């Protein structure tokens, strides 16, 4: 599946943080 | 902001990694 757009709203923008930018 | 560009729009992970 290709990395396609996602919303990332409120919370899930920390989740995403966690998940893409950290170690 | 990350929330203009990846929640009032929706963005990749390649995009969202622009903000990290």
């Amino acid at each position: 599946t290709f990395d396609t757009p996602k919303h990332r709203c409120g919370s899930e923008i920390t989740n995403s943080y966690m998940d893409l930018c950290y170690r | 902001g990350v929330v203009e560009h990846c929640c009032h729009r929706p963005c990749s992970n390649a995009e969202f990694k622009k903000y990290c």
